[PDB]
Order: C-alpha cells, then structure tokens, then sequence
C-alpha cells in the first residue's frame, strides 16, 4: 500500500507468506527473503555485453577449444542471455491496462 | 790504372719497379626478408 511503484500491479499480489514455529539457535524470531525484481536484468545485461566485447576479438578462447568445445556455442550461449534479458525488459513496465477480444468490422460509413 | 768505371755487385736490382700496392675489401652485406607477417591476436571475420 505503501508503494505499488517496485511491485508487478498485473500479479495482483506478488507474496507469498510462511510463519514457522521454531526460530535459529540462538535467535527469537527471524524472516528468509527470496524476490524477483525485474531490475535484475542489468546482472545478466553486464554478462552478456562483457562476453560479447572478449568474444568480437576471440579472446581467451584458445583454452576452451583446447578442450574441444565449439566455437559456435558461445555464440547460442550469448543468444540465448540476450533473450533472457530481452525478456525483463518487455516485462518490466508491462500493462494492468485490459485488451478485449473485438475485432474490426466494416459496420459504419464516414462521419 | 784506369780501372775503367767498375760496377758493383749485387744489388737490390729485383726490387727497381717495386712499391708494392694494397688490395681493396667492401663489406657491406645483404639485407634478409621479413615479408612473411601476420599478427594473429584480434579477429577478422567475428568482427561482422
């Protein structure tokens, strides 16, 4: 209530909530925290654009072909990142504004 | 008396033309050919 803004508003509740009885050794009470915010995709747009900057001069890769990988998988390892992080980005800013399944018909003339 | 101009005997008469002159050297060498290059550390097809 306090902020929408950091949460998904077409999830309409984005929680999920657990209270077991017994605490840590040690401590009285405590919370584990597991979140999904769609910031994440600068982690995975770092990796995939750090990658992509070695690779566009074949650096390093001497040692993994050495131990026979194929040249063509990083290519599909890096494609399927920018995908993945492609993915965040359409999701992020994404609509709770509804769509209805009504099509154009030729019902009217000009006016 | 007249001895009648005696010449002496024997001289240096091999050595009349003699200086004697020096040979010549030029060195001076070849160039080799490092023509066969190539760097390998980059890329030219990924690059595309």
């Amino acid at each position: 209530n306090k902020n929408s803004s950091y949460f998904v508003e077409w999830i309409p509740n984005n929680v999920k909530t657990a209270v077991c009885d017994i605490p840590p050794r040690g401590l009285k009470m405590s919370a584990t925290f597991i979140g999904n915010s769609t910031a994440i995709q600068e982690l995975f747009k770092r990796i995939s654009e750090q990658f992509t900057a070695m690779f566009r001069r074949k650096a390093f890769l001497h040692w993994y072909t050495g131990e026979g990988m194929d040249e063509m998988e990083f290519t599909e390892a890096e494609s399927n990142m920018n995908d993945l992080v492609s993915e965040y980005q359409q999701y992020q800013d994404a609509t709770a504004d509804e769509q209805g399944e009504f099509e154009e018909e030729g019902e009217e003339d000009e006016a | 008396p007249d001895l009648k101009n005696v010449k002496s005997k024997i001289g240096s008469t091999e050595n009349l033309k003699h200086q004697p002159g020096g040979g010549k050297v030029q060195i001076i060498n070849k160039k080799l050919d490092l023509s066969n290059v190539q760097s390998k550390c980059g890329s030219k097809d990924n690059i595309k």
